[PDB]
Parts: C-alpha cells; structure tokens; sequence
C-alpha cells in the first residue's frame, strides 16, 4: 500500500524519457535507412545499331 | 515530318558530286550511297505499347 507504489511512482519518468527515446532512435531507423534507387536501363543506341545491322547495312 | 512526307530516318550533309570528284575509286563512293540511301529509306522505330508492356 506504501512503500512498492512510491518506488514505481519514483521509476515512472526515468522509463518514460528513455521509452521515448527509444522510439524516436526507431523512427530515425526508419527515415535512415532509406535511399533512392535509380534503375538503369538499356540504351536503345545499341537497339537502334542492331536494327540497322539485321538491314545487312 | 510525316506530315512533310520527308525520309523518317536521318539524312547526312553531304554533296555527293563533291565526294565523286574526290574519290579515285567509284566502288567506296557508290557503296556509301546506298547505305545511307537504304537508312534514309527506314523507319526506326518501335512500337512503344510493346516496349512498355
């Protein structure tokens, strides 16, 4: 009735600030690992040098 | 162009009397007319519904 609630009423802030920092590092994770992927793709160059090679050109 | 009805593919600048007087030998003279005759008679594209699919 006293003593075991005032200790838990003590930790209550400690674990809140650090739950909270938790969840930002999680988030940060988030936005970190994140890239933009810039896909290559064939040249039709090639494509149009092959056209005029099947013409016998 | 279509509209102009003019060759689709690319045309090179070139004066062919110039490139006659220049050249000892006909035969790389005619050889190079009919490339760029045959390329200037084709169209070069592909269908883009295809290509996209």
């Amino acid at each position: 009735d006293i003593m075991v609630p005032s200790f838990v009423y003590n930790k209550l802030p400690v674990i809140h600030f650090l739950q909270e920092k938790r969840a930002e590092q999680k988030l940060r994770r988030v936005l970190d690992e994140t890239y933009t992927e810039w896909t290559e793709e064939l040249d039709q160059a090639h494509v149009t040098d092959a056209i005029t090679r099947s013409l016998n050109i | 162009r279509e509209e102009e009805g003019l060759p689709g593919g690319p045309v090179p600048r070139i004066n062919w009397p110039q490139e006659y007087s220049s050249f000892i030998d006909r035969e790389p003279v005619v050889a190079k007319r009919i490339r760029y005759d045959t390329l200037a008679s084709t169209t070069l594209e592909r269908d883009e519904k295809q290509i996209e699919s």
